[PDB]
């Protein structure tokens, strides 16, 4: 969507799991409305790539 | 169907290329 | 996603060192 602007990312590693989040607000990406804010709970993998 | 695949691909390629360095190796150092 | 590319990984990291003692075995074994 090009009316939704992702901001204000908070990202934190713990022993395997990871925390992230972040803001979709509209437009404006500073002063616009907040569409809503989503969290993301995972893990950091060997996936057979570089990194 | 994408991620798994190219896992394996990759383990193939690797281990495959240790052996032919095994290969040369024997055929250099005992002859 | 997890458990299969983990065990997969352990593979490659097994295989790969027991190539490596090969590798050494043969250069020291026939010289």
């Amino acid at each position: 969507s090009a009316d939704e602007c992702y901001t204000n990312p908070s990202f934190s590693i713990g022993s395997s799991i990871y925390m992230f989040s972040q803001e979709i607000r509209k437009t404006d990406c500073t002063t616009g409305e907040i569409l809503s804010i989503q969290i993301v709970l995972g893990r950091i993998v060997d996936k057979g790539q570089q990194g | 169907s994408v991620s798994i695949p190219a896992q394996i691909s990759n383990l193939q390629t690797k281990v495959l290329q240790k052996l032919v360095y095994l290969e040369e190796s024997i055929t250099k150092q005992c002859t």
